[PDB]
RNA sequence: ACCUCGGAGCAGAACCCAACCUCCGAGCAGUACAUGCUAAGACUUCACCAGUCAAAGCGAACCUCAAUUGAUCCA
């Protein structure tokens, strides 16, 4: 008995007529790239990506930020090709590529990179780390000003909060310094969340600070709607998201039903979802910007905890689940003395009625 | 006394052992060169 | 064992006890013919002794 | 006459053991098989007598994915380097989906 | 045409492993896991046991 | 009775939601299996490079084949500095810009998976020695099976 | 208390105190716990043991660990 | 085996089962596995030491055994340091 | 003439399957010297014996092959 095929068989438009005239892969390489092309097809058998991979809606995630930077292409090229030609005719350029001992400097790449590109890039660490699936529920923003986030650390240093690197609550313990590009006339909210972070609610997170209507890049004249609560990640919990959500104002907003206390340190009173911060206020701004560190458990912790929170510190253990061992027998008929060392519960000796 | 003489013997032996491992080391690699010369001619 | 004897009253406390005292009260079973060598104290027990 | 001789094995009682969407443990044996009839996938170890394995607990469940050999396997880069263009070949793989979470954060203390 | 051998630690600790060698070759020495020093010590071929 | 704070009200299980969490913590899953064919999938991130004719592009990727950082002469970033794309030099500085994204993103280990001539190119040689001396690792940590 | 804890000499019972952060509760109190027997005899026995070799100790991953820490370096090296 | 000895009437032991086996009180009986002392040279290390392993007996084996053997070898033994005391007996055990 | 072991057909597709049925082979060789130790879960030649694979761990490093074989006692 038979079943024609589905659909169409793989290796079926190739001509079997003319094998000695048809071009071959010599290359392994050429190989692998057909070959994981075909991977990435869809395919009507049954494949490891149906029942390995994320099936998402394919609701198209919808955008919820300012519109894209409009360019003039034909200039933007022209600019380039000229600017490649100079450098091409550069004499000591091609010694220097040809001798392997050119250079290429970081900082201006990474400036530029900011400007071009790095919005798209930032975009995709924020999807892979989870924090649209966490924040907005699906919605997607490309983050179009970069919000340069850093901590005041010994009197001369900084560590910085680009897209996830680790920062220490002792690093975190005081307010960050941040800087965001902006024109006059322009109010904006800064918001800091930590995603994973909330002790009793799974789906919620927790409200470190609620910076609004903020005149421009000044950072200090804005409402402090929420104090600076240093992250709290607790002992054994593993790594914590922390999120600082910079969004565009276009009307002065009121932020009165999101008036965290004056010293609040109940944690009740923190919980947030930013969720239904942004429903709440979608039609009144948009946002602009993302910059996100991950937190682990401090000394500081301790502190955060036991001072300024009024409470004892939570600890947590990573607990495996138990091992399988089939159900026990009376005649165990090839098995070692190890058996019944399985299905023993104390390693003590026992007496029974004696 | 039985016991600290099978010790105190293999303390010696393993005193003397890293200069027995670096010439026997040397005699193989060496073993390796006249292997090499009889395949050279 | 040793101290439900005592509680029932089988073996008395305000005398040495031996093995003599353990068969007589009969909380202990010994047969020297089975290569028994007499009685072990084991440690059952002894967080309520 | 009959100058036949041998002859007389038995069977090796080989093939799958687990068959789709089965429930395996660790360790489980999936398939026995003298050549690579069925491929390792995802979380199936094999053993050296291209014995099939499960490295988890989970769903036994079989696929056809495409084959990329080892670029060491000089056999199997010959005929892949002797393909005609546009072709992939394929096999069948054997996978364990998971079951059970890595483990749980549980609470142990309140210092 | 091979012989099976034994080999004895030179470190004194009596540890003996049995391996093969050609007969038309010399006497072996080797560099082999020993447990009662827990280290890889020299063995030296101290016996023939028989034709494998 | 002593009244409780209505903030220590934890819950008996954490639920951290953070996709990096049990792998920074070594207790993950890697994709073990897959032993017949190329390339191994029992990794959490993994350095692939794609040398095309024209350009060099350098991607760290997770195994879910979601990309985490990425780095290729197709942008102005390394175009404007770069006499040629497809150079030593080329993967040399690919090199150099992703390990400073991949430290910025936070990955510190990767598994690079080459091909034997990928190895021995002088091309790679130079892109593993600037990811390793830019703080990329690459060979990542085991998992703590127990 | 391991404070108020006079039969301890002061250099080892603050040594005691930044070994054992993890085992002290917000009260001061050091906090040690056995539950490998089934008598609390032989558990009450290593509690005590455990005890005797912190003030005895007190008187005389990491990898990964390692690792994060130095790169967290290379970026934390914005000076002002 | 003898059923009926011809001096006291009584069943007799087969002191081959003693020589060879170790009866836990529990009902189970203990081996070697055969050719754990023979050909090693040919045998590798995963067959090895399934050979050196201590193995349990079948339900007919087992019954086997205790009808070759008087009830002296199926009593309580209260050794002194007996590397057995654990496996005399069993727990956790369903059915 | 054969008697033990393995591969193929009979036995087309999970397993199994006989004839003094049709064919082909084995009674090793090569490498290594962690070819160390240990331990969940399984397979199994239709019983038993025997045989097979193996995660994790300790310690190191950073096996090919199809069969290639022989129990107990005893020495
Ligand atoms: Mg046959
Ligand atoms: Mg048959
Ligand atoms: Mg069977
Ligand atoms: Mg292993």
């Amino acid at each position: 008995r038979r079943t024609p095929p589905l659909g169409p068989m793989p290796n079926s438009d190739i001509d079997l007529s003319n094998l000695e005239r048809l071009e071959k892969y010599r290359s392994f390489d050429r190989y692998r790239r057909r070959a994981e092309q075909e991977a990435q097809a869809p395919h009507w058998w049954r494949t490891y990506r149906e029942y390995f991979g994320e099936k998402t809606d394919p609701k198209e995630k919808i955008d919820i930020g300012l519109p894209p930077p409009k360019v003039s292409r034909t200039q933007q090229l022209l600019e380039r090709k000229q600017a490649i030609q100079e450098l091409r005719a550069n004499v000591e350029e091609e010694r220097a590529a040809r001798l392997r001992t050119a250079s290429v400097p970081l900082d201006a790449v990474r400036a530029e990179w900011e400007r071009t590109c790095g919005p798209y890039h930032k975009q995709r660490l924020a999807e892979y780390y989870g924090l649209y699936r966490d924040l907005f529920h699906g919605a997607t923003f490309v983050p179009r000003v970069p919000l340069h986030v850093a901590y005041a650390v010994g009197e001369d240093d900084l560590m910085p909060v680009y897209c996830g690197n680790e920062v220490t609550p002792t690093e975190a313990a005081q307010a960050p310094e941040v800087t965001y590009e902006a024109e006059e006339g322009s109010l904006w909210t800064l918001l800091l969340t930590s995603l994973d972070g909330h002790l009793l609610e799974p789906d919620a997170e927790y409200l470190h600070w609620l910076l609004t209507n903020i005149p421009g890049n000044r950072v200090a004249e804005g409402q402090v709607t929420c104090p600076y609560l240093p992250p709290f990640p607790a002992r054994g919990s593993g790594i914590h998201r922390l999120a600082f959500l910079l969004f565009k104002q276009d009307q002065p907003i009121d932020f009165s039903e999101d008036a965290r206390p004056s010293p609040c340190y109940q944690l009740a009173q923190r919980t947030f979802r930013t969720f239904d911060f942004y429903k709440k206020h979608q039609e009144t701004m948009t946002p602009a910007g993302l910059s996100f560190f991950q937190c682990r458990w401090d000394d500081s912790v301790t502190y955060i905890f036991h001072q300024l929170l009024d409470m004892r510190e939570p600890v947590f253990e990573f607990v495996r689940p138990p091992p399988y061992h089939p159900k026990q027998k009376r005649f165990p008929h090839r098995q070692p003395l190890r058996y019944l060392d399985r299905y023993r519960d104390s390693h003590e000796p026992t007496y029974g009625i004696y | 006394q039985k016991r600290r003489e099978r010790e105190q013997h293999i303390a010696e032996c393993m005193a003397k052992m890293p200069q027995m491992i670096v010439n026997w080391q040397q005699q193989q690699r060496e073993n390796w060169e006249k292997a090499q010369a009889d395949k050279e001619r | 064992r040793l101290q439900y004897l005592i509680d029932l009253g089988r073996v008395d406390p305000s005398q040495p006890i031996d093995l003599t005292q353990l068969v007589n009260g009969r909380g202990v079973t010994i047969q020297p013919l089975k290569r028994d060598y007499g009685v072990q104290l084991v440690e059952e027990g002894a967080d309520t002794f | 006459s009959s100058k036949n001789l041998g002859g007389k094995s038995s069977g090796r009682r080989q093939g799958i053991k687990k068959m789709e969407g089965h429930y395996v443990h660790a360790g489980n044996i999936i398939a026995t098989q003298r050549h690579f009839r069925w491929h390792p996938g995802a979380h199936v170890g094999v053993g050296k007598n291209k014995c099939l394995y499960a490295l988890e607990e989970g769903i036994v469940r079989y696929t056809k994915e495409v084959y990329v050999p080892h670029p060491r396997n000089t056999e199997a880069v010959d005929l892949i380097t002797r393909l005609p263009k546009g072709a992939v070949l394929y096999k069948t793989f054997v996978h364990v989906v998971p079951a059970k979470p890595e483990g749980t954060f549980k609470l142990v203390a309140m210092l | 045409k091979n012989i099976l051998v034994r080999m004895v630690s030179e470190a004194g600790t009596g540890f003996c492993f049995n391996t093969k060698r050609n007969r038309l070759r010399e006497k072996l020495t080797l560099l082999h896991y020993d447990p009662v020093v827990k280290q890889r010590v020299l063995f030296v071929e101290k016996k023939k046991i028989r034709s494998l | 009775e002593v009244d409780p704070v209505e903030n220590e009200a934890v819950a008996p299980e954490f639920t951290n939601r953070n996709p990096r969490n049990l792998e920074l913590l070594s207790v993950a899953r890697k994709e073990r299996g897959w032993r017949t064919v190329f390339p191994s999938r029992e990794f959490w991130h993994r350095l692939r490079v794609i040398r095309t004719q024209h350009h060099v592009e350098a991607l760290v990727e997770h195994q879910n084949g979601k990309v985490v950082v990425s780095a290729s002469t197709r942008e102005w970033a390394i175009k404007k500095h770069l006499y040629s794309t497809r150079n030593v030099v080329a993967c040399e500085s690919i090199g150099r810009v992703l390990a400073q994204r991949c430290l910025e993103a936070g990955i510190n280990f990767m598994v690079y998976q080459p091909t034997p001539w990928e190895a021995a190119s002088d091309s790679m040689k130079r892109l593993q020695s600037a990811m390793t001396e830019g703080g990329v690792v690459l060979r990542e940590p085991q998992r703590i099976y127990e | 208390h391991l404070a108020t804890a006079e039969w301890i000499a002061e250099p080892v019972r603050q040594k005691i105190a930044i070994t054992h952060k993890n085992k002290i509760n917000r009260l001061g109190e050091l906090i040690l716990t056995s539950e490998s027997s089934r008598y609390q005899f032989r558990n009450l026995a290593d509690c005590l043991q455990k005890i005797r070799d912190m003030i005895t100790e007190a008187s005389q991953k990491l990898h990964r660990i390692r690792i994060e820490n130095m790169n967290r370096e290379r970026l934390r090296q914005k000076r002002i | 085996l003898t059923y009926f000895s011809a001096r006291k009437g009584k069943r007799k032991t087969v002191k081959a089962v003693i020589d060879r086996f170790l009866r836990l009180h529990c009902g189970l009986w203990v081996r070697r596995k055969a050719g754990y002392k023979k050909k090693l040279w040919k045998k590798t290390p995963a067959r090895k030491k399934r050979l050196r392993e201590f193995v349990f007996c079948n339900k007919t084996q087992s019954k086997l055994l205790d009808k070759m053997t008087t009830s002296f070898w199926k009593r309580r033994n209260w050794y002194v340091d007996d590397p057995y005391q654990k496996y005399h007996d069993r727990t956790n055990l369903k059915v």
